[PDB]
């Protein structure tokens, strides 16, 4: 770029309000069709796609995410909907702005965008000014200057959507080439039922009146919100050593593993983590260890293997907002194997999964690495 | 919605101007004197007819509409005589206005009703101005065959904002209620709220069926009138048409009147009360054969019992639940034993959550018969039903058209409930109802197209980070 | 806002809602209306078609002018049916105020009840008049005890009757005679406040500087002299002639309608009043309004000594605190009685 | 908490047994007669004290403490004297005794206040032993230096489930009426709610600062009952100390009493209003050195400004809003353009949300002044408070403290707010506040450093892929 000059927002760029939707009819299952696509995650179910008066979301335009928000920016994917509460970004010239060059020029700066405090619209604040122009070598190589660029980002995107792609096939095809091998056990491998591994504990819960059961502390302590991990080494929450005076809790060891029985699982899959410091868990889970017959990895990835299905064998237990019982949860017989096919089996799928996994020594440790690098190459390209 | 919904948005204008429950009182008492002026002057003028009337004083003429409706309006305290003399010095006449009806000693009386408009009230010009401002609000109502009380429906419903039916719900439970029984009688409630779901049936067979008027029980003293006055609205005949008041729990009756022939009802949920119990209501005649009580935070199927209590030798019953009431411990459990001691329970349907106003659960359908054949069914059933927006859904006549298809004569249907056996509810601890959804959405893949596809994501992978490579000079 | 007897007294406004207006006509029972003459005017010459044209209608008026006081009585006459119009006021038109118009008897009919201010002032509701002048100069005293009221309207000017040496002894007389006219012969005496209103705008902008430049000399005679905040204020004008035989001319709002040797005098007056009292007022649309007001207010309070007055200040303002006025004008039957019921209250 | 949270616990077990406002209505009658005979009772026995009285007679006598406290409580119709007769038919004597203190007509009234505790009540005998277990149950409080209304602050502020204050903000705007200025009076408030912002200065300043009593004015009529006995349960003077009934924008009372020396608020927010206005209500003494009204979805600035009228030529204003109050078109710019005409408004500190009883929002203090310098300065405050779990935070002395060091003199503190200028406000479109948080969290990084570790990732990646090509051997 020889001649940079800083332009305003709004002097090249139409802005326009959404066309008139009522998209909030009866049913949109998977079944329907249409991308319904907000903020967050921008992805919605389907709905029938056509005479609705939809925007129809032609070759390149823009959206901004929102009242009160101003920062979410996606890019319109091909031909999509009007999804709710979009407002549409476009340009008025095609010769100069070619937007998606915008788009990617927009979330340069989160300046501002790193403000969502007060309830504001921002409209004719963004709407205004700035961002840097290859003006005034323009209409000659204007654009053409930014097919380099243009295309750094593009393999840059291409790159993080296609880790995020083979991130999701690699899930999907090892759990896939998990249990058609290790299931069906023949033969005989031995139906040990739960517990009959380990004497597992039960929980506990302190309350939060007494300050100085609460406020300090180094115990480890352990709830389903801050589940959802996997191979959990520390949590949110250090509980105080007093309180185990009337805790009701056990203190556990330092390689146990832990399992939900509230309130994802009644809809979803179960989670579980290996815990890997001594700690304690709440009223609303189970912490187990086994009992010196086994390798403890391999009872941790037999029932991440088999949730699906013991999940199933305790399920509704009430129209409550709890989940499955406790007895046919214990009652269930998983197929136990001599010590060979313990340690080898569950070496190789134990560097499967943690090839797979967070953090070191995985692939999102790629992904927000390269997401890092990306954002920094992006600020560094972008001054004079 | 047609020339209705016009006239439902009137309805949401007359609805000013304070607290809707103290105004709402004079609004109803309103309407329904205005209702009860126009059914008598139909029925008095059908064919001289006269806008005034005069005093004719014949009290012998007088008393045959006091025996077949119960109650003279009077000469001249009509409404539309009283609509000439509007914003007139001064207003409560209207008090002596409720004595006239409220005479009806003979026969059966069904008076003692209209005790709602009172005064409230600070002065008497205040009054004045403010009950002839609600008399020339609902005058001005054109609706005129003569459809009145859906616009009620809906000004009942607007409240509690209690919760009673969304009225498909009802519908549903009058269609369990069905079917070919010419069978004196229909329909006993306890707990009965409104009238709303003692409706359906009877004004569907106005002529169709024909076995006697509506019994129930209700707890409020309020909603009790309400519902009084709710019933009568729609036409119904004064022949022995009536709800007591009282609770079934501390009340029962009619014992003597009579065993049923087919009961719906509402019960509310988690109505703890006087435990464990104090007097001998083990040793009564419906929860004896129980064996144990229904103590407070499982005060439900004490109005289940009750429920069955008053059951024919034939007619089927139909009664509400959640579904969280599963085990709940062996005092429930036992219950829940003697419960399926026969085929005393024959069907449970359930119902996917909320399809009501913001409770937010699900629910569930008991359907009782001592009519066998007998094995337990659990047809229970989940989505579709859309929920929130609207009302909603509201809700789909094919839908349950198949569901009472299914329920006709026991299908086995699978991503639906089906049949299970006795020895499966023995080998059950009796729940309710997990068995016997299938479906799961577990779908295979192939090792191979996986694997490939995964191979062309790497082929993408390096040869873009061997560019980005390249794109790291600076 | 001052009906408010009785609670709620309906007393309902359009402002300027001539739909809003004919919807209060639609609207009942809000039984009382009260409205200007030119809201019912806009009403009567912009909507012909009212309902209320064949009804019942009261009216009473009060405060009378002389830009509708016959067109809208024209079009009450033209666009009305049944009305029965009553008047009150303290303007009697009938023998010799107007003298070509439409007399008060003659506008409305019978003299039905009258209450003179004779009575009221031997009941003690007003006080007495002791009416002066000034004969005190031999120079001009031909021209101050003229009476051709033709040479006064025309030969009025700046040197015959306007003269520094006649001004400076007009100004020695009242500066000698206020603290003593107004009680004020002893320090820790009372008070009282005084005005001083003439007929021309040039004779006040002489004023100011005479009464503020004399100060200056008397507190340099001999360091002793206590001075007179003195203030002033008008805008413009005698724009019409408004009234009957004879009264004050209305003075409207538009601020700089004079010259700024009148109005940017009248802003550098303002700006050391500032200077002394820490106010904000400019002299625009706004300021200069509330400014009115605001001197209105502390002129009450007995904080300003002397307040110089062209056309303002003489109908509806009151001050109970205020017991002695000075006059340099020519004036006629009751206009000159509402000048004079700026002091008489008790 | 020490011997109190106990205590705070009984008055949540004496919290039975109906809808708490209903009882709660005679709960906080019996502790208010209760206090005020203890209080007569100390005053008239420091010294012989006697658990029951006589029939002394001495008018003469009687009348000092009604110059003194104004009522005599009576000769026996004490709480103590009564509470020996307890269960004793009848109880309605307790309305005669409202009548005792309700003389008062020298000097000052400050009565016509107890009406409180009506009659409903079913029967006599359900009225007698509901009013008796509810004397006996508050009877039993072991309060008895005497620090009693904080429970009475518990149970206030145990509803709305209105929003009054978190009490430590309230303790914190009274640090923002502050400081050095014993000068008369304090305090006024526009729409006061509670008495409890009302409290803290005098409370803290018994003798240090002596100024006056406090005066208010607020919207309803049984808070403003509530807010009557909650300033007077603090042992308060009798002197001028009131506050009266009506709202600021339709009565605005005191005028002629007095331009007001400090003044502290909480307006409630959204407040719509008669619009616009069909009085005169432009050309009132307040509103006309605006320029333009407050309409009603932006109800909020005619607080603000009727709070500006009442001040004095030095002593300072302080009142909350949320700063959503942003630009809010034209109107709301117009009076924000006068607002800054001079140095009225002096300071603005943002708040962090919650901190409150879910509302959710954050909120600001302005604090005004004509005590000028002058230029604008917007020390606006973000994190760090906790907000939700118990109260929370509640909150942090030393951060209040040293925002009252920030507020002293002026420092320019990155991380934080700062100064602003005149001319950079006019550069704004007057906006509340933008200006002047700085920090991001924007941290740079290394090429290299980075792009080796990816190489080291790589390095990993491909013979951890050619192991998994090992172990594609099926």
């Amino acid at each position: 770029g020889v001649e940079v000059e800083w332009l305003p927002l709004g002097e090249i760029t139409k802005y326009e309000q959404p066309t008139k939707y009522l998209v909030k009819a009866k049913d949109y299952h998977d079944t329907y069709t249409i991308p319904v696509l907000t903020a967050g995650k921008t992805f919605i179910l389907g709905y029938t796609n056509e005479t609705h008066g939809i925007y129809q979301a032609s070759k390149a335009p823009v959206i901004i995410f929102d009242d009160f928000t101003t920062a979410n920016k996606w890019v319109d994917f091909d031909f999509k909907a009007k999804s709710s509460a979009m407002k549409m970004v476009t340009s008025c010239d095609d010769n100069k702005t070619l937007l998606k060059y915008v788009y990617y020029w927009l979330n340069t700066l989160p300046s501002e965008f790193a403000e969502g405090d007060h309830k504001r619209q921002w409209i004719s604040n963004y709407s205004q000014k700035k961002i840097p122009i290859p003006c005034p070598d323009n209409p000659e190589k204007s654009l053409a200057i930014q097919s380099e660029i243009v295309r750094i980002l593009d393999k840059f995107t291409a790159l993080t959507a296609e880790l995020t792609a083979e991130l999701n096939m690699r899930k999907k095809q090892y759990n896939y080439y998990r249990d058609q091998l290790l299931s069906f056990k023949e033969g005989e491998v031995e139906w040990k039922t739960l517990g009959e591994i380990g004497k597992w504990y039960g929980g506990g819960t302190p309350s939060k009146n007494k300050i100085e059961f609460w406020e300090n502390g180094s115990i480890p302590w352990i709830s389903p919100k801050d589940m959802g991990r996997t191979l959990v080494d520390s949590s949110e929450d250090y509980i105080t050593e007093e309180a185990v005076l009337h805790s009701s809790t056990k203190l556990i060891p330092a390689n146990s593993i832990a399992i939900v029985v509230r309130s994802s699982i009644l809809d979803k899959v179960l989670p579980s983590a290996l815990i890997k410091v001594p700690a304690t868990l709440n009223q609303d889970m189970k912490a187990v260890i086994p009992h010196e017959n086994i390798l403890v990895k391999y009872i941790y990835h037999m029932i991440g293997s088999r949730g699906s299905d013991i999940l199933r064998a305790a399920k509704k237990t009430g129209g409550s907002v709890a989940s499955i019982d406790s007895k046919k949860l214990f009652s269930f017989k998983i197929p136990v194997p001599n010590i060979n096919e313990q340690q080898r089996i569950v070496e190789i799928l134990d560097k499967f999964d943690t090839l797979t996994n967070s953090i070191t020594e995985g692939l999102p440790r790629e992904i927000e690495l390269r997401q890092k690098q990306y954002e920094y190459y992006r600020d560094l390209l972008f001054s004079f | 919605a047609e020339l209705h919904r016009q006239i439902w948005q009137i309805a949401n204008d007359v609805r000013g101007s304070v607290d809707g429950w103290d105004f709402k009182q004079y609004v109803l008492g309103a309407l329904f004197y205005r209702f009860i002026s126009e059914n008598f002057s139909s029925y008095i003028e059908a064919g001289t007819d006269d806008i005034k009337d005069d005093a004719i004083k014949t009290k012998g003429y007088f008393i045959y509409p006091s025996q077949l409706f119960c109650n003279v309006a009077a000469k001249a305290n009509t409404n539309d005589r009283l609509n000439a003399d509007l914003n007139s010095i001064f207003v409560a006449i209207e008090s002596s206005a409720y004595g006239y009806p409220s005479e009806a000693d003979i026969k059966g009386l069904f008076a003692d009703f209209d005790t709602t408009s009172n005064r409230l009230g600070n002065t008497v010009k205040d009054k004045n101005a403010r009950l002839a401002a609600v008399l020339k609000g609902v005058e001005g109502l054109k609706l005129g065959i003569d459809l009145f009380g859906d616009a009620y429906e809906f000004l009942i419903s607007n409240y509690a904002a209690e919760f009673f039916t969304p009225q498909h719900v009802s519908k549903l439970i009058a269609q369990l209620a069905m079917h070919g029984q010419t069978h004196v009688n229909k329909i006993y409630d306890p707990a009965a709220g409104s009238g709303s779901l003692l409706l359906q049936a009877k004004k569907q067979f106005d002529n169709h069926i024909i076995e006697e008027g509506f019994f129930g029980q209700e707890i409020n003293h309020t909603t009790y009138n309400l519902a009084r006055m709710n019933m009568f609205l729609h036409n119904i005949n004064y022949d022995k048409f009536d709800i007591k008041l009282g609770n079934t729990l501390t009340e029962p009756h009619f014992r003597d009147e009579k065993p049923f022939d087919a009961i719906v009802s509402n019960p509310p949920y988690s109505v703890k009360w006087i435990g464990s119990d104090d007097p001998t209501l083990i040793n009564d005649e419906r929860f004896a054969p129980a064996g144990v009580l229904a103590p407070k935070s499982k005060a439900d199927f004490a109005f289940v019992l009750h429920a069955l209590n008053y059951l024919s030798a034939k007619g089927r019953a139909a009664i509400v639940c959640f579904p969280g009431i599963f085990y709940r411990g062996g005092a429930e459990q036992k219950i829940r034993q003697y419960l399926v001691d026969n085929n005393y329970v024959e069907t449970v349907i359930s119902l996917a959550p909320n399809l009501f106003f913001g409770t937010t659960i699900a629910v569930n359908i008991l359907v009782l018969s001592k009519h066998k054949t007998d094995t337990n069914v659990q047809f229970i059933d989940a989505s579709e039903l859309f929920k929130k927006e609207t009302n909603n859904n509201i809700l789909t006549d094919a839908h349950i058209e198949q569901i009472m298809q299914v329920f006709a004569s026991k299908e086995d249907v699978a991503h639906l409930a089906k049949s299970v056996a006795f020895e499966t509810v023995v080998a059950n601890d009796y729940n309710l109802s997990v068995s016997s959804y299938v479906e799961a959405k577990d779908n295979r893949e192939i090792i191979d197209i996986a694997e490939l596809n995964a191979e062309l994501k790497t082929t993408v992978s390096k040869i873009d980070q061997l560019r980005k490579d390249i794109d790291a000079i600076v | 806002m001052k009906e408010y007897q009785r609670f709620s007294p309906d007393s309902v406004n359009g402002s300027e809602n001539t739909a809003g207006l004919k919807r209060n006509l639609d609207k009942d029972d809000n039984k009382i209306i009260v409205t200007t003459i030119q809201k019912l005017n806009n009403l009567m010459k912009a909507e012909s078609d009212l309902p209320v044209y064949n009804q019942q209608v009261v009216f009473i008026f009060d405060e009378c002018h002389r830009s509708q006081f016959g067109e809208a009585q024209k079009n009450l006459k033209k666009k009305f049916k049944r009305y029965y119009q009553f008047g009150f006021t303290g303007t009697p038109i009938f023998p010799e105020n107007a003298l070509g118009s439409e007399t008060t008897a003659s506008v409305f009919g019978r003299e039905l009840h009258s209450y003179v201010i004779t009575d009221a002032i031997r009941d003690e509701k007003v006080l007495k008049f002791k009416v002066d002048y000034n004969d005190v100069r031999p120079q001009f005293k031909s021209l101050e005890t003229e009476t051709d009221e033709k040479k006064l309207s025309a030969a009025e000017n700046q040197q015959a009757f306007l003269h520094p040496m006649r001004i400076q002894e007009i100004t020695q007389y009242i500066l000698n005679n206020f603290r003593q006219k107004t009680h004020r012969t002893f320090p820790g005496s009372k008070g009282f406040n005084a005005m001083l209103a003439v007929s021309s705008v040039d004779a006040a902008k002489a004023y100011y500087a005479t009464f503020k430049r004399l100060q200056e000399e008397a507190a340099n005679k001999s360091a002793t002299y206590k001075p007179l905040r003195i203030a002033t204020i008008f805008s413009f004008a005698a724009n019409e002639e408004q009234n009957a035989i004879g009264e004050i001319s209305d003075e409207t709002f538009d601020t700089s309608a004079m010259d700024s040797s009148a109005k940017e005098f009248l802003d550098a007056a303002i700006r050391e009043y500032n200077s002394h009292f820490k106010t904000n007022f400019s002299t625009d649309s706004n300021g200069f309004q509330n400014y009115y007001r605001d001197l209105a207010q502390r002129v009450k309070n007995q904080d300003i000594d002397l307040l110089i007055v062209v056309g303002m200040f003489l109908t509806g303002f009151d001050a109970p605190t205020l017991n002695t006025l000075f006059v340099d004008k020519n004036l006629r039957y009751h206009g000159l009685m509402q000048a004079f019921s700026r002091t008489n209250r008790i």
